[PDB]
């Protein structure tokens, strides 16, 4: 493992080197008591109930939430981020080695960082019962969740809890009640669900995909739950609000992200599929599509809608960063939102940091500099950042593939069921939900129907959404690219 | 890399070789001509004897560090160090040398040992040190003459003086022997030659030569011509030494 | 203090007469002395001891700069060391640069002095060496670091005496002015006071 | 100057104490002296002192045009100097025989045994390659050098780190120790010599001889070895008549000795890394 | 190219245990007190021994107990195909000098010529492998021609290791391959080694083999040399009367 890891990180150019000495120097010495000199421009919310939700076993916890009731029936919601900009001030070498490392890779076992573990899990993170710096976005809302008054304030806070999703859910609806956390969590999951169904009505689409995260006795599949959708909805609202603000204030230089909607020449496969399975679909826009996927259900295939959701996700284009000046698209297919920019996770992204800076200067809590307005340099770094996110995706995929190879080596499982997604002349793509895996199988005399996508052999016929059992044999002839192989049975 | 001199560049070639031109040729002149000579003995102070000679672009010093303790076995010695300053000649050469300096040193020693009488300087080595500040033609001959002057000045005994003369050959169709030439007449030449003699007793002391070509009769004519040149040059050196002795008489 | 933690150690080596490892900050020099010993008729001189210094770094070979520096040290030692007592013999001072972090001479001189002491060689007076760096703004710094020497426009190594705190040696890099010379010299005198106190502490604890 | 002559008293006493298998300080014949490995602040410096013999070792790098016969792999330049502080007789340009034999032996031992990877340190095949030189300096001379010189060269070449370099086509980019973390070398196996001294034409043999024992010995057998029992060099000097079984036995000794020295060296490097990973510019190991 | 064909043969056409025909002579140069010549294949060494004579510039080195051996080495420029310069003064010829000196000071039995130089000189005209041993043997023949007492033919040769076998009297090809080569010089009568040089990596258990192989090769060289010497002595005596 300790060789293949470095090999994929050298091939995808993902820099793995440790942090140089110059970088470490610009860091703060680590006696770190909250300095009440920098706290001038900021405020004090230590008198607040906060409960940062966090997946199993994490250390770069950055976000934090709260939902404080207000006398007027309204309530003030508030998200809080680690205000890394103060530590990461521009012109340094830190900034360069964090830019090149334009994102933190999270492989199946380790994680290549963008800022040292010190500044990533001991200072910036919102650890429990420790006063930490922060940016904060606060809204006032009612029990129908329509914004009424906003604010974007720097501050210092104190997370009273660093919970887990399961711990979160049980604290929410285990019948326990306390003036500290559970009431906030409940009254916040409520607004979460309201916003969620409201934005679903707004046209934003939901999807799914085969995702397996290894421990590796036996692999497991990610499980959905309220808390995740909750935090996601709140973070999306925060991103959108921040984006609107930094756009209204800056209309030339900025960092936004778009999702160029797909040409309709890609949906035709899914259309033909659901047509051969007599489920009608409207691929003219995002809404039509989404509001259709919720109807394409049929009892014969309880596990059907998910397949179409994948078959769709195989079509969407790449969501990419860019600058507000050099382009004018400002439209995000996926969420149906016109503008969206990442703001939550700077420990995990650099565009988040640049957004912190732009937003802070719009607030007046920072000083400008030439490399903040020079569209050329900003576009170049944005291109770098996109390249880097792409490399990271590719690398993580290669890693999960390696772990599947290793698991099949340890356990030679054979003849597990599988459904079908595509149908091609030479091969017949297949999907296994158990192991969360999609694969190919060659057949190298056939009958290839393209008007209706199907295959015909003298004995049988292959259409999408059929079933076949398969035997997975991994070939290691070339130790480079030890590759899976499917054999078919019925 | 030499660790007794300053760290310079590894290699360094001059600009001339990167030039583009046909250098000027001298042309014609009186073959039996001699350049204007300035010879003075007694220049240097810290040396028992010194001499300076200038003939055209030629500029040579010679000093004599006198007897320094160090029959036919208790017979004197004289060791000569010829040395051309690195700022002489179109090209630069590191101070050490080791190819032609030593050849010309052997020449000086072979041309001086005869004149000097070393029976009267036993158990002793005379350190002769020549220095060529600028090359402008006949060099080894000027060095012989200057070393002779410096010795005669320091007051070492002798039998007669040493007079040198350098010759070259014109590569033209009618090759004539060119007397006391210039660095141009010497680099655009076919053959070169150097005589050195003791004119009173009419005896050669050390000669030398080389040729893109030649022949017995030509070399013989060259020899006699160089002899005549040295004869015609001798009186200058005589007067120079007399003058230095008069200055000594004046000092006290 | 105005200058940095600096220590020494005596009688390290068994074979040489007297030895001294003198380090300050991160520069560390090691000196070994061969006391009055033999000398050939060419190197010697009646009524004086021939003092010969040989300094050698830890990289490459010794060239010219090291020869100049060892001449400086040679003549300084001839200034303090008594040599009309031990004529027709040779004192030899070997210097090795374990480390180089600026203030080199300011370390070699101190080590040479401590070695001469350990070898019980008759000296007229201790001596010391300091180094003062003038940056562009004129703000001087004593016992500099290589960063401070590179980022500066002048550097000045002063070899002082103990009896009357005079100037035995001065080696300068860069270009400077008069007043700066005078003021850095005064600061050097103060630093030399401190260095002499240190010598006394070390020898007090050595004879105990 | 000159070395003080050796009295017949000491000579006879030593020969007798050997006959009776008694060393001077109090150790046996098959034993070294307490060897200490101390490190410096700069990656590549090591002072190794066995008993009274101290030797310094520095390792430096450069980039240079390689030599045509080997345009792929780099270069390596040994040099050992015998500083006048080692002993009086070590005037410059006088004790040349000892220099020559030591330097040839060390070159042979390390270079031709292929201890490091002269290939890994290539950057531009034909134009620019590394050049690693190692300067050993003898500070105190009490007895055994070759062992000390070798331990020093090895501790250095295992405690040295190059300025990292990036390359694309012909574009070469060097960087500073502050911009990136220097990269170490590539060793395959660490050889370290072992010195045996013969007394009375071959009858008696000692290990790690002191200076006197080197003055009353007739022959010297150097043997280079690894922790994997791989002869790299062996040399006989002093004009002495030995046999086969003697070299066989000496080799079976060098095996264990080198295993132990190697364990120590590795422990030293581990401790030095631990220190620098905690604040501190030194590292110390004791036999 | 190859070194050991699977059959057992080499490139030159000789098995591992044998060597190349040495062709020698004693009495090349008469202006000396002892001279020799040897060609141990393509190699061509040439030795000279200016006998035990007076020290000049005494410079206080004339040992009063024994004699003073001064052996000089030299490898001509045109020896190897690759021309080189500075054959003397190099850091390798001087090591060879030390080696030859400590061998012959062991053998040459100096206790009978106190305060006297025995000047040995060696020039290598052609080198094709085994460049030290040829010189040892030529200097031996020289010493003998100079009637200098000496304990025994100090016979030398080289061995190597390839494919788990031992080769005798290497050439340049297998000397350039980098494999272990062990050169030595011993005194046959007693079975004692006067010199043992060696340069490359190899295991320990593979030592006795190459060691005894080099020894046996040196014994064979002894046979050849002594036959030469006996022819020489016989012819000389016959001519005397
Ligand atoms: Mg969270």
């Amino acid at each position: 493992k300790e060789t293949e890891t470095e090999v994929l990180l050298l091939e995808h150019d993902v820099p793995h080197q440790p942090f140089s000495q110059a970088v470490l120097s610009f860091l703060p010495k680590m006696p770190w008591s909250i300095t009440e000199k920098d706290m001038k421009n900021r405020e004090d919310l230590r008198h607040l109930c906060i409960c940062s939700v966090d997946p199993p076993g994490c250390t770069d916890i950055n976000d934090a939430l709260h939902c404080r009731e207000l006398e007027n029936g309204n309530l003030e919601v508030g998200v809080h981020i680690a205000d890394v900009s103060h530590f990461i001030r521009p012109g340094n070498a830190l900034d360069q080695e964090s830019a090149r490392r334009g994102t933190t890779v999270y492989l199946c076992e380790k994680r290549i960082d963008m800022v040292p573990e010190l500044l990533s899990s001991n200072l910036c993170s919102l650890k429990c019962d420790v006063d930490r710096l922060a940016f904060s976005c606060i809204w006032e809302m009612n029990h129908n969740a329509e914004i009424l008054k906003t604010k974007f304030t720097k501050s210092v806070i104190n997370s009273k809890a660093s919970l887990t999703y399961a711990e979160a859910q049980l604290r929410i609806d285990s019948a326990n009640m306390n003036d500290d956390i559970t009431t906030s969590l409940r009254g916040l999951n409520k607004l979460a669900k309201i916003l969620k169904k409201r934005r679903i009505e707004k046209g934003a689409l939901t999807l799914s995909s085969p995702e397996v995260r290894f421990h590796p006795i036996d692999l497991q599949t990610k499980e959905l739950r309220e808390t995740n959708s909750m935090v996601e909805e709140f973070m999306l609202l925060a991103n959108i609000s921040v984006a609107k603000k930094i756009h209204e204030e800056f209309s030339e230089h900025a960092l936004l992200r778009k999702h160029p909607a797909p040409p309709p020449s890609n949906y035709e496969i899914l259309v033909k599929a659901a047509r051969s399975r007599n489920l009608e679909i409207k691929t003219d826009t995002a809404k039509s599509l989404a509001e259709s996927l919720d109807q394409a259900e049929s009892p014969t295939f309880p596990y059907l809608n998910t397949l179409l959701r994948i078959l769709a996700t195989r079509c969407m284009m790449q969501a990419v960063y860019f600058c507000s000046g050099m382009d004018n698209d400002f439209h995000h297919y996926g969420l149906a939102s016109p503008i969206y920019t990442h703001f939550t996770s700077p420990i995990r992204r650099y565009a988040d940091v640049i957004v912190h800076r732009l937003l802070a200067v719009a607030i007046g809590a920072d000083c400008t500099y030439p490399e903040l307005t020079d569209k050329h340099k900003l576009a170049d770094i944005c291109k770098n950042l996109n390249f880097r996110h792409k490399m990271a995706q590719y690398a993580q995929r290669a890693s999960v593939a390696f772990h599947t190879q290793l698991f099949f080596k340890s356990n030679g499982i054979v003849s597990e069921e599988a459904y079908i997604l595509f149908v091609r002349k030479n091969a017949i793509v297949v999907l296994i939900p158990k192991y969360g895996l999609e694969g190919t199988v060659f057949f190298e005399q056939l009958i290839y129907d393209d008007e209706i996508p199907s295959l015909k052999i003298e004995d049988t016929v292959f259409h999408v959404f059929d079933k076949v059992k398969v035997k997975i044999m991994l070939d290691s002839s070339n130790l480079q690219h030890q590759k899976i192989r499917m054999s078919l049975v019925e | 890399g030499d660790h007794r001199r300053i760290r310079g560049p590894e290699e360094s070639q001059p600009p001339q070789l990167y030039a583009a031109d046909e250098e000027e040729a001298p042309g014609t002149r009186d073959p039996t001509r001699l350049r204007p000579v300035y010879a003075r003995a007694g220049l240097l102070s810290q040396a028992k004897g010194s001499a300076y000679l200038e003939a055209g672009g030629t500029k040579v010093l010679c000093a004599v560090s006198g007897p320094r303790q160090a029959p036919a076995a208790l017979r004197g010695r004289l060791l000569c160090d010829f040395r051309r300053a690195p700022f002489a000649g179109r090209r630069r050469r590191a101070p050490p040398g080791g190819c032609e300096e030593r050849e010309l040193a052997l020449a000086l020693q072979e041309a001086l040992e005869p004149a000097v009488r070393l029976g009267r300087y036993p158990r002793a080595q005379l350190e002769v040190s020549a220095l060529l500040l600028e090359d402008g033609g006949s060099a080894l001959a000027a060095a012989l003459t200057a070393a002779a002057l410096a010795l005669a000045d320091a007051g070492v005994e002798m039998y007669d003086l040493v007079v040198g003369c350098g010759l070259s050959l014109a590569p033209g169709p009618a090759p004539t022997w060119l007397l006391d030439p210039t660095r141009l007449e010497e680099e655009r030449a076919a053959a070169g030659l150097t005589v050195a003699l003791m004119p009173v007793l009419n005896q050669v002391a050390g000669l030398l030569g080389s040729g893109e070509g030649g022949l017995t009769e030509s070399w013989a004519e060259a020899v006699r011509l160089g002899l005549e040149g040295c004869q015609r040059l001798y009186p200058v050196l005589q007067q120079s030494l007399v003058r230095a002795a008069r200055r000594r008489g004046a000092a006290a | 203090c105005s200058l940095r933690h600096f220590a020494c150690e005596q009688n390290l080596l068994s074979r040489p007469d007297g030895s001294a490892s003198f380090l300050q900050g991160d520069t560390s020099v090691l000196a070994g002395v061969y006391g009055p010993a033999e000398v050939k008729v060419s190197k010697e001189i009646f009524n004086k001891a021939t003092l010969e210094v040989i300094l050698r770094p830890k990289i490459g070979l010794p060239g010219v700069a090291e020869k100049s520096r060892e001449r400086l040290i040679r003549n300084t030692c001839e200034a303090v060391v008594l040599g009309t007592l031990h004529p027709r013999t040779s004192i030899t001072v070997v210097l090795q640069v374990v480390s180089d972090a600026g203030s080199l001479l300011a370390c070699c001189l101190n080590a040479a002095c401590m070695a001469l002491v350990d070898a019980g060689v008759p000296m007229r007076a201790l001596f010391c060496g300091v180094a003062c760096a003038l940056d562009s703004d004129g703000t001087l710094v004593l016992d500099p670091t290589s960063k401070q020497e590179k980022e500066a426009r002048a550097v000045l190594t002063f070899a002082l005496d103990s009896v009357e705190r005079k100037l035995l040696m001065s080696s300068t890099k860069g270009l400077y002015s008069d007043t700066e010379l005078q003021q850095c010299l005064a600061a050097a005198q103060a630093a030399s006071q401190h260095v002499f106190r240190f010598y006394r502490e070390s020898l007090q604890r050595r004879y105990s | 100057m000159k070395e003080t002559p050796l009295s017949n008293c000491e000579r006879r006493f030593l020969l007798r104490a050997i006959e009776e298998k008694k060393r001077l300080d109090g150790r046996q014949t098959y034993d070294y002296r307490n060897i200490r490995i101390s490190f410096g602040t700069d990656y590549g410096c090591c002072i190794v002192e066995l008993g009274k013999t101290r030797v310094l070792g520095q390792v430096s790098c450069e980039l240079v045009s390689p030599k045509l016969n080997r345009a792929t792999e780099g270069i390596l330049f040994f040099n050992l100097e015998l500083s006048q502080m080692a002993a009086p007789a070590f005037e410059p340009g006088r004790q040349s025989d000892l220099l020559v034999k030591l330097n040839r032996l060390m070159e042979r031992c390390l270079r031709n045994s292929k201890c490091i990877d002269t290939e890994s340190l290539c950057v531009v095949a034909g134009e620019k390659v590394w050049q690693i030189r190692v300067d050993l300096h003898l500070l105190n001379h009490d007895g055994n050098i070759i062992d000390a010189a070798s331990i020093a060269a090895i501790v250095a070449l295992c405690h040295f780190r190059r300025p990292d370099v990036s390359v694309q086509g012909d574009e070469v980019t060097l960087y500073t120790p502050e911009e990136r973390d220097p990269v170490p070398l590539s060793i395959h196996h660490m050889p370290i010599c072992v010195s045996f001294a013969f007394f009375q034409q071959g009858t008696y043999l000692l290990v790690d001889p002191n200076e006197r024992e080197e003055r009353v010995m007739d022959g010297l057998l150097v043997i280079a070895m690894n922790k994997h029992r791989e002869i790299c060099t062996i040399q006989s000097s002093g004009g002495i008549m030995l046999l086969k079984d003697q070299v066989l036995r000496c080799s079976k000794i060098a095996g264990v000795k080198v295993a132990e020295i190697t364990e120590l060296i590795l422990k030293a490097l581990e401790n030095d890394q631990k220190v620098r990973k905690e604040g501190g510019k030194f590292g110390f190991a004791e036999s | 190219l190859e070194l050991l064909s699977d059959q057992g043969y080499r490139v030159d056409g000789r098995r591992a245990g044998e060597l190349r025909k040495i062709q020698a002579r004693m009495g090349v140069f008469a202006q000396a007190d002892g001279s020799a010549y040897i060609e141990q294949g393509n190699t061509k060494a040439l030795a000279v021994v200016y006998g035990p004579h007076e020290i000049r510039g005494s410079r206080a080195r004339a040992l009063p107990d024994r004699a003073l051996v001064n052996c000089q080495y030299s490898s001509a420029t045109f020896s190897t195909g690759e021309r080189k310069r500075r054959p003397h003064g190099d850091r390798k010829s001087c090591e060879m000098g030390l080696q030859l000196r400590q061998t012959f000071e062991a053998a040459i039995l100096t206790q009978l010529h106190p305060r006297s130089q025995i000047d040995i000189y060696v020039q290598v005209l052609q080198a094709d492998g085994g460049t030290y041993a040829a010189c040892v043997n030529a200097a031996t023949l020289a010493v003998l021609d100079a009637g200098i007492p000496m304990r025994d033919f100090v016979c030398a040769c080289s061995a190597g290791f390839v494919d788990g076998t031992a080769l005798a009297d290497l050439s340049h090809v297998e000397e350039a391959a980098g494999g272990p080569q062990l050169a030595l010089a011993l005194l046959p009568a007693s079975g004692q080694i006067a010199l043992l040089e060696m340069d490359a990596r190899l295991h320990e258990d593979h030592l006795e083999r190459v060691l005894e192989a080099a020894a046996q090769a040196a014994r064979d060289v002894h046979t050849l040399l002594d036959r030469v010497v006996r022819q020489h002595v016989r012819e000389a005596s016959i001519l005397l009367g």
